[PDB]
């Protein structure tokens, strides 16, 4: 009987909404489930309005009047102004009432808090609609109200609260500009009386309820108020002693002070300067003397997590570091501030010991503000030379690896600033933590790791004599401390750090050849260590020193025969035997990095043949026996041999791009006649067993053969210098091979980076292959978009890759849609509006961006037919499609580039860029402008659309719209206040003219 | 033991993914929008005994929003989500974070940003700084990789329970029952198994 | 002076391996994931009987619990080289004992190969006792 609530022709019964309501809050699995859908359809229905002042008055239950009040939301936030206004008079007396009711008496007032708590903001929300014009005697009477009960002047606080959250904080996306304007002027005229009353309550009040209920309110004022209510009465005093000292008002007061410390204040004056410094020494003060003096350990304070401490010192910090970002050059400047000023740093540096990696990424960013400063400011540094040596252990520390990028960097950079202050004590700092693992007080796997973190994070910081005899001493130490640990799960993570540091020391390296070549050597003997990690950090390490030290390896260093690049080639075999493909790929890579170091072509092409010689000699067997012998493709293991041949292709020419060319041309040929072999394959195992084929680790091994072909095509053309040769040489062979394949298999069967490797053709080449651009749309054009017009969830890959194909088409050989049937140019639009329509930004961004490119391809062309015909054909369908997008509120990410669209082509019709009328004859006057007949379509669709809105709102807001399309931003703005307007009744007008 | 859990956040930012995660252990990669609120039980074993969230997982799009902040009341503990993918959940991070401490007014709350396992991320790691005047605790997170998966729970746990050593510890593995073969169910095992056996397993590229 | 003031225990590690562990929804068609963890083979030193165990990472939560029965068979999955699929008629993993059809997947076809091998070792152990 749950659902008699929503019958509605019946009386409702309030003991049953209870019931539904009960079920749900308390309620459990199947029961909850319906008293939840029967709830939600009761809150939703469109008169249920009616029925809140019965639920507000007759309801025991205060969850029941909960969603009455969200009920009256819903009304009073869409629709209040359809409501007469003696009846909008009658809802806020008896919301008012409820209110007052509620606050008198004590035992409500205590125990229904989120109850009254609604039922402010409800009255918020009227406030929006209702003052001060229709009620100037709101806060007047709030004032009044107030002096009569405790409860309820608390309440008027909370009130405030919210009214300065919702017109100062969160206004911008939710009112018109013109209406957030009024309210916050409004506010700002009253404010004079509602700071008395503030500063009443705060200078002679005892409710420690009622003085943290004001403070609330006052943090929210600090946002907006000018500085004098605060600078030029006793709040600073009485914010900075008394509420400091109680821990009731502490917490809030400290969130007060901090904004206290952002408000815009004078920059010349002694008197302001005097109290700001005031503040802050009252504040710590009480700190140090009502909370924990500045020795205390707050790390282990804040582990302890008793009652609000955690909150407190997160509140602190930001309190210091904000102060002190701002205003620490006042205390620098006079020595009796000097204590203050260190103080204040040094409970900083106890709050970085505290283990909360946010906390602490709270306290580094103001560390880097401060060093930063020191590195640059003349007479600074030796001020805080003890905070700075006490920061160098606590960043050390705490170093993170340098996957964490962002706090590895500004953990880095800190540590730099602080070494160049003083690389002795950094220096010293660095080699006692060594020795305290060396003597194992300190050793763990996680502090050698973070020592060697940090370690390697200077590199650079130091001269290059300091550096060497800095890098000597660690890594004999590091190497040392290798020989004594036990069992190779120690020796393997101090083997990877020594690896580590090494690697982030190549000046070091470039000094001293034998070092490298010995490190090289070691690396090469790791890379048969089959211990977890071991040959992964060994093929990190060796590609990162290569792509920093490569000249080393390419010239002929002294009192060697060759250069090193010759021997590791020599050796390669030998070197990468115990590897994994993807380690061996990394290897092969790292040569393809020193190779093109090397500028003769002789020896470098030499050097890449040398390189390749072991895939090269794989592939030339296997393409031999697989050509006479097309069968052995169906065997596993030469699916995966060939895979991997083509991934080392891949890996070199990564590293080599232009100069890898010798190398595609050696397969280019045959590896485009195993593409189609493959492709036959796959097509015929298919249609043997079925599209369930598709995910047999046969076809995916062979499917994996035609991804690495594409991604060997696409890495080379990518990064190709001579385009004559991609054209003349390399082009034709790769359309023919790929194009039909990709049109004539089965949805299932084609490969996204068929699409993808297209677009990087047409990117570097495609104003030179016309016809090569014609063939490709015409080959992939019509069977993707069927593939993907569907829905808006199949084949997402070829989704993203076939906008991306079309929109470097549409900027590179746009002549290519200029030769499409109408008919297919048609798809073109409907294909470019669906992108328009879906919530991917990968999509979205890429189908709007086409449509400006489209109509600035069309704008080009000038006054000719096609032009004017792209015009009458298509400029309304863009208009009303991005119209569609912008106001339908699920394309909120593509705001932007929709504003630029249609702010195009309204201009264009505002400037008189298009020559034709846009109109069919026999629907205006022959003479009408296409400006007046693009106002009265707008108007007429608007009007369709959004059927609550009134003549005069849509003839504004066009009339602002149109005179706005050159200026983005204003432009924009126009378009948020319409999206407003559209989610209410009775917006007005004259908001256009902002 | 139980504490009720709000989950807030943007349509698609990957609430109920995670949940859903955390219940059966499951990755749906379809994204079916959540109508109103989802409630769940969801218990984890720690060594001050078991602790059990009343998860309400709650619609993120403005059209399935069912009772909006109506489903927050008397909410011990909340989980805001966003999606490091999409700048806009971010930037509606303090819209949420209004609305739920309106009614929640001191009660833990853990900002997760959610789908780190994406490569292309959108919301860099220094613009997030919205927790810390807000004292929210905050979380990289994957649902999809487990990236952090169970560090909300873990920090809402030592919260609620008031003890910072809290751990989530093994639960205990009672030795199960020895089996008997049904003939009747014979040919019926060979159907489901055949079934199973020729429907493809998903993510055969990931590592496990 | 006075001084200042799992059940897991009773078994032997046979096997352990790393796995995803799937359960076939027939409603749906479809496989759905129950956890990624370490598998472990457990032999109870009271009974001499060979469980599979299996617990999430992070959450230690367990995802496989139930005898290597005899009766059961390792069978390939149409889409991996590096799996196996069985019917199991008792798992207690969520408490009560509930047949499944589980998957499970490896790191590679080694692990695979080796788990196989391992099961059957087991499956042998189960019958002897
Ligand atoms: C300018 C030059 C000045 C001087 O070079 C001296 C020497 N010629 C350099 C040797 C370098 C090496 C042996 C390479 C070394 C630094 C790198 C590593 C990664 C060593 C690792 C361990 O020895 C191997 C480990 N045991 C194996 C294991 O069990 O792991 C699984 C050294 C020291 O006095 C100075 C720097
Ligand atoms: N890459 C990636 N995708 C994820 C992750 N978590 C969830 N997703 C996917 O992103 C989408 C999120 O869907 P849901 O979890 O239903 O989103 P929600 O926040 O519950 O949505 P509403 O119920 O509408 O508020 C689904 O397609 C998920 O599979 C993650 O960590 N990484
Ligand atoms: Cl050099
Ligand atoms: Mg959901």
């Amino acid at each position: 009987s749950m659902e008699g609530i929503l019958d509605f022709s019946n009386d409702l019964d309030i003991a049953l909404l209870d019931q539904v309501v009960s079920t749900f809050y308390q309620g459990e699995g199947v029961q909850q489930k319906q008293a939840q859908e029967i709830l939600t359809k009761f809150q939703d229905n469109p008169d249920a309005w009616e029925k809140v002042d019965q639920i507000l008055q007759f309801s025991t239950n205060p969850q029941s009047k909960f969603i009455a009040l969200s009920i009256l939301d819903k009304l009073i936030t869409r629709k209040w102004k359809l409501l007469p206004n003696d009846h909008r008079i009658g809802i806020r007396n008896f919301v008012v009432g409820m209110i007052i009711s509620m606050c008198q008496d004590d035992e409500v007032f205590k125990t229904q808090k989120n109850l009254i708590n609604k039922s402010d903001l409800t009255l918020v929300q009227i406030l929006k609609q209702e003052w001060p014009q229709n009620w100037p005697e709101f806060i007047p009477e709030l004032i009044g109200s107030s002096s009569s009960s405790v409860n309820v002047c608390e309440n008027n606080m909370i009130v405030l609260k919210l009214l300065s959250e919702e017109v100062f904080d969160f206004s911008a996306e939710q009112m018109t500009q013109a209406k957030a304007l009024h309210l916050k002027n409004s506010m700002s005229k009253e404010f004079e009386q509602i700071f008395k009353l503030c500063f009443q309550v705060l200078e002679q009040g005892s409710s420690s309820s009622l003085i943290v209920a004001t403070l609330e309110s006052l943090l929210r004022y600090l946002h907006w108020i000018p500085y004098r209510y605060i600078y030029e009465t006793n709040i600073l005093e009485l914010l900075s002693t008394k509420f400091m000292t109680s821990p009731d008002t502490r917490a809030i007061t400290l969130k007060c002070l901090t904004e206290v410390s952002n408000l815009k204040i004078p920059q010349d004056n002694d008197l302001i300067k005097r109290q700001t410094v005031l503040f802050f020494q009252n504040t710590l003060q009480q700190i140090a003397t009502s909370v924990m003096p500045v020795t205390a350990d707050l790390k282990a304070t804040y582990a302890n997590a008793n009652g609000n401490d955690q909150s407190f010192l997160q509140d602190l910090a930001m309190f210091l570091t904000t102060y002190l970002a701002r205003n620490r050059a006042l205390l620098e400047s006079d020595e009796s501030l000097r204590e203050l000023l260190l103080n204040a740093h040094q409970y900083l540096i106890q709050l970085s010991k505290i283990e909360e990696r946010e906390l602490f990424k709270t306290t580094l960013d103001y560390w880097h503000n401060l060093v930063a400063d020191l590195f640059y400011e003349p007479l600074k540094k030796h001020i805080y030379e003890e905070i700075c040596s006490q920061l160098r252990l606590v960043i050390i520390e705490n170093m993170v690896r340098p996957e964490e990028i962002q706090l590895y960097k500004s953990e880095r950079e800190v540590l730099v600033y602080l070494t160049h202050l003083n690389v002795i004590d950094t220096e010293e700092i660095m080699i006692s933590k060594l020795a305290r693992q060396i003597d194992g007080s300190e050793w763990s796997w996680h502090n050698i790791n973070t020592l060697s973190w940090a370690i390697g994070s200077i590199s650079g910081t130091m001269s290059e004599d300091t550096e060497k005899r800095f890098v000597v001493t660690v890594i004999k130490d590091l190497l040392g401390l290798c020989e004594q640990k036990r069992g190779k799960d120690n020796k393997a993570v101090v083997a990877r750090d020594i690896m580590y540091v090494v690697g982030e020391y190549p000046r070091f390296l470039k000094a001293h050849w034998n070092f490298l070549r010995t490190v090289i050597l070691k690396l090469f003997e790791f890379m048969h260590e089959t211990h977890e990690g071991v040959q992964d950090m060994a093929c990190d390490t060796f590609i990162k020193i290569v792509q920093k030290c490569k000249y080393h390896f390419v010239i002929q260093q002294p009192r060697e025969s060759e250069p090193f690049i010759q021997t590791i080639i020599r050796d390669i075999q030998k070197t990468t035997a115990d590897l994994q493909p993807q380690q061996v790929h990394t290897f092969y890579k790292a040569c393809g990095i020193i190779i093109s170091e090397e500028r003769s072509v002789a020896e470098r092409n030499r050097l890449l043949s040398d390189l390749m010689q072991l895939p090269n000699m794989a592939w030339d067997t296997i393409v031999e026996q697989s050509t006479a012998n097309p069968t052995l493709l169906l065997d596993s293991e030469t699916v995966k041999i060939i895979a991997n041949i083509i991934k080392t292709n891949v890996a070199v020419c990564t590293s080599m791009g232009a100069d890898f060319y010798p190398q595609l041309g050696h397969i280019y040929y045959n590896m485009l006649q195993l593409y189609r072999a493959v492709s036959s394959m796959i097509s015929t195992q298919v249609a043997a067993e079925g599209l369930i084929a598709t995910k047999t680790p046969k076809v995916r091994g062979l499917r994996t053969i035609k991804k690495e072909i594409l991604k060997l095509v696409e890495t080379y053309i990518s990064k190709a210098r001579n385009l004559d040769d991609v054209v003349k040489v390399l082009v034709e062979p790769l359309l023919n091979a790929v194009l039909e394949d990709y049109m004539n298999n089965v949805p299932d069967a084609r490969d996204a980076e068929v699409l993808n490797c297209m677009t990087t053709v047409v990117e570097k080449v495609g104003h030179m292959i016309p016809q090569g651009v014609i063939l490709i749309l015409q080959s992939v054009f019509e069977c993707t978009l069927d593939m993907i017009n569907k829905d808006f969830t199949e084949y997402p890959e070829h989704r993203v890759e076939f906008y991306k194909l079309l929109k470097v088409i549409n900027e590179k050989s746009f002549a290519a849609f200029l030769e499409l049937p109408p008919a297919a140019f048609k798809l073109f639009v409907d294909a470019i509006c669906w992108a328009f329509k879906h919530n991917n930004r990968d999509v979205e961004v890429n189908g709007l961006q086409i449509a400006l490119d489209l109509v600035k391809n069309i704008e080009r062309m000038g006054n000719v037919p096609f032009a004017n015909e792209f015009h009458k054909n298509y400029f309304f369908i863009f208009v009303s499609e991005t119209f569609f997008v912008l106001t339908d509120s699920d394309h909120k990410s593509g705001f932007s580039k929709q504003a630029l669209l249609l702010m195009k082509l309204i201009s264009l019709v505002y400037d008189n860029k298009i020559s034709v009328p846009l109109y069919q004859e026999a629907e205006v006057p022959q003479g009408t402008s296409n400006q007046v007949y693009l106002s009265q379509y707008l108007a007429n669709m608007l009007s369709n659309a959004f059927p609550h809105l009134t003549s005069e709102q849509i003839a504004s807001f066009l009339s602002a719209l149109t005179k706005q399309c050159k200026d983005l931003v204003v432009f924009k703005g126009t378009l948020r206040d319409f999206l407003v307007q559209i989610k209410e009744v009775g917006g007005d007008p004259t908001d256009y003219l902002f | 033991v139980q504490f009720k859990l709000v989950l807030v956040g943007d349509g698609g930012t990957g609430k109920t993914t995670f949940v859903k995660r955390h219940l059966t252990g499951e990755f749906e990669k379809k994204y079916v929008a959540t109508l109103g609120v989802e409630v769940h039980p969801l218990v984890f074993h720690t060594n001050r005994g078991p602790i059990k969230f009343n998860v309400w997982d709650t619609a993120g799009l403005e059209k399935f929003g069912g009772l909006r902040d109506g489903y927050y009341i008397q909410a011990q503990c909340a989980i805001i989500m966003f999606d490091v993918t999409s700048r806009v959940t971010y930037k509606n991070v303090p819209n949420w974070h209004r609305d739920l401490v309106r009614v929640c007014e001191n009660i833990p709350i853990v900002l997760c940003g959610n789908k780190v396992d994406i490569k292309d991320r959108k919301v860099k790691a220094k613009s997030i700084v919205f927790h810390r005047k807000k004292n929210l605790q905050y979380y990289d997170i994957s649902a999809k990789s487990n990236y952090n998966f169970e560090k909300p729970f873990l920090w809402l746990a030592r919260k609620l329970i008031g003890d910072p050593n809290l751990e989530f510890v093994a639960m205990p593995a009672a030795a199960p029952p020895e089996v008997v073969m049904d003939p009747a169910l014979a040919a019926q095992y060979e159907h489901d198994l055949e079934v199973a056996q020729t429907t493809a397993l998903p993510d055969e590229d990931d590592d496990l | 002076f006075e001084p200042v003031v799992t059940m897991e225990e009773d078994e032997e590690v046979l096997y352990k391996v790393r796995a995803k562990l799937f359960r076939f929804d027939a409603d749906a068609k479809e496989w759905k994931e129950r956890g990624t963890g370490d598998c472990k083979f457990l032999k109870n030193k009271k009974t001499n009987k060979v469980r599979i165990l299996m617990r999430r990472d992070k959450t230690l939560k367990i995802c496989a619990n139930h005898i290597i029965a005899p009766e059961y068979t390792l069978k390939p999955n149409v889409g991996s080289d590096r799996s196996w699929v069985y019917a199991c008629t008792a798992d207690i993993a969520e408490g009560e004992a509930e047949a499944f059809t589980f998957a499970i997947r490896f790191g590679s076809k080694e692990n695979a190969d080796k788990f196989k091998e391992e099961f059957e070792k087991a499956q042998e152990i189960n019958k002897k006792a």
